[PDB]
């Protein structure tokens, strides 16, 4: 049977709490640097 | 009949595509942070805060020859004395969040 | 008011909406369930696909109707 | 505003507010009552009627002729309560000040 | 090697676009794009000009987005007119004539995608009369 | 010739008052302690 | 395999590629042969500027069709 995707979901929901974040932190870096 | 194995190939063209992105951004915002720190560098002149001050765009602001700071910050603007007696307007206001600036 | 939707993961969801609904906005309510980007989704009525600037009461979509939502590769 | 490399206008601005000012108008945590002034219940009246009344039902006045004083000075030997008067007034009047 | 002698023959309506477009951006460093042949080795032909959109920077320009330059440069030779482009220029008001340390950066690129290409710079408030 | 005004703190960077030019924040060089500079004295300053 | 690109001098460039390239290797690869910087350089094709994660595959893109190439501008 098949059921792949779960775990890896999880990791991917991982990255995609970092990936948000981070572009937080870029956002908020460029609109200094473009000053 | 079990059918629509097509979640693998989504899932891990997505999972390269995040892992990688993710690493170039983290990097930039490491680059682009340096960069900032070298504009700081050391002798600052002092001054005071006058004004702080709220303005709007004009009613057309065409693409072509338009100057992307006398227009279009949605933010405060400040005015500032020099302790050289002069005075500066300053239509964005740098390094510091307007929210926590008095006269 | 609440469709029914199954997945090809065999997830059966059951998501209140409003028959007015655009299905852009449910996809972007589907998104906003699970991240998936609504590039990505598919929804099929009854054997039919939904345009996206489609309601859902075009079909006259009401009660459990489950739709089968469908996952593809994309890219311009 | 001039452009500073050529001086050109480039744009209109309102006035100042010269800082000072600025703490002038809007500094006073005093919240104090006519029911915290005892025994000068007269001049109170005395002074609301020039301050108070003509700033909100003006025609009175253009009727019977006259123009209401602009000013008045309170005087007296010192601890009698002068302050006192002037922050009850900023405290329960709505106004600029 | 390169020689002293070359020269760049200029159009009458590259001149009026320059000076009209120049003159319309008076406090600041407007930007354009402009096109011709290398007929020889010793001579350059520029014979039509564009302007460009830009988001402007206090000090000066930036090209706003190349899918502009890439719908123009194919949509104008339906109607002939068929050159490739040579060069660039902007605009300094009042300043004089001279590369500034990043005009020159811009130039580089134009440069190593082709070693002839050419930059010029005109002065819409100082030239009267004459002598522009 | 300076007159110093006050110290930040930890790793430090300093004001300076000159009389008729402005007021500026500056630090030290490499040849001079970090002891010997209490505020309220008259420093040497390079001109640019 | 082998794909074209082209730019507005009338220049034409040809590079050795695979399917899996990434548009970032597709800039390295331009960089290689000519010296330009991938930040300088950009690409165009179908009407969608390029971005670097995405490849040659997910491109859709087939032999030697011809890619356009353009440059960065700013004054200074
Ligand atoms: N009539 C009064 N009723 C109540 N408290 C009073 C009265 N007069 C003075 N005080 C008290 O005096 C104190 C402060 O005095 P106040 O500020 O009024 O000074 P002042 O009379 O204006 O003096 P000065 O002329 O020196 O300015 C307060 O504790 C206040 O309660
Ligand atoms: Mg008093």
């Amino acid at each position: 049977k098949l059921l792949e995707h779960k775990e890896i979901d999880g990791r991917l929901k991982e990255l995609r709490e970092q990936l948000k974040e981070l572009t937080k932190q870029y956002e908020k870096s460029e609109n200094d640097l473009k000053a | 009949t079990r059918l629509l194995d097509s979640e693998i190939k989504i899932m891990k063209s997505e999972v390269l595509r995040v892992t990688h992105e993710l690493q170039a951004m983290k990097d930039k915002i490491k680059e682009n942070s340096e960069k900032i720190k070298v504009n700081k560098t050391l002798p600052y002149l002092v001054s005071n805060v006058i004004e702080l001050l709220d303005v709007d765009p004009n009613d057309q602001e065409e693409d072509g020859a338009n100057i992307d700071l006398d227009s279009q910050r949605k933010g405060k603007c400040a005015v500032i004395k020099t302790s050289t007696r002069q005075t500066y307007f300053l239509p964005v206001i740098g390094l510091v969040d307007a929210e926590k600036l008095k006269p | 008011m609440q469709i029914f939707v199954k997945t090809l993961t065999g997830k059966t969801i059951t998501l209140e909406v409003e028959p007015s609904d655009t299905i852009e906005n449910v996809k972007a309510k589907i998104q906003d369930k699970e991240g998936i980007p609504p590039d990505q989704q598919r929804l099929i009525f009854a054997g039919k696909q939904l345009e996206d600037g489609r309601t859902l009461s075009d079909y006259n979509i009401q009660r459990e109707s489950t739709l089968h939502l469908v996952l593809r590769l994309r890219g311009g | 505003a001039l452009d500073m490399t050529t001086l050109t206008i480039m744009r209109y601005l309102p006035r100042e507010v010269d800082p000072l000012v600025y703490n002038m108008s809007h500094e006073d945590p005093g919240n104090v009552s006519y029911s915290e002034i005892g025994g000068l219940s007269e001049q109170i009246r005395e002074l609301r009627e020039v301050i108070e009344l003509p700033l909100t039902n003006p025609e009175l006045f253009q009727r019977v002729g006259i123009i209401p004083p602009k000013g008045c000075l309170l005087y007296g030997p010192p601890g009698t309560g002068k302050t006192l008067l002037a922050r009850a007034v900023a405290s329960q009047l709505d106004c600029n000040f | 090697a390169v020689d002293t002698a070359e020269q760049v023959y200029i159009s009458s309506l590259a001149l009026l676009k320059m000076l009209k477009h120049g003159r319309a951006g008076v406090p600041m460093e407007v930007m354009g794009l402009m096109l011709g042949e290398f007929v020889d080795d010793y001579t350059v032909r520029v014979i039509d000009v564009f302007a460009m959109p830009q988001s402007g920077t206090g000090v000066s320009v930036e090209a706003v987005d190349p899918v502009f330059q890439a719908k123009m440069l194919d949509m104008l030779k339906q109607t002939g007119r068929p050159e490739m482009v040579v060069g660039w220029y902007h605009s300094h008001p009042g300043f004089g004539c001279w590369l500034s340390g990043v005009d020159i950066n811009t130039q580089q690129s134009f440069e190593a995608l082709s070693e002839r290409a050419v930059a010029v710079v005109v002065d819409p408030i100082q030239s009267v009369k004459g002598k522009v | 010739c300076t007159k110093i005004i006050n110290a930040d703190s930890e790793d430090p960077k300093y004001i300076i008052n000159v009389k008729q030019f402005a007021k500026f924040v500056v630090d030290l060089s490499d040849q001079v302690a970090p002891t010997d500079i209490e505020e309220g004295m008259r420093v040497g300053v390079d001109r640019n």
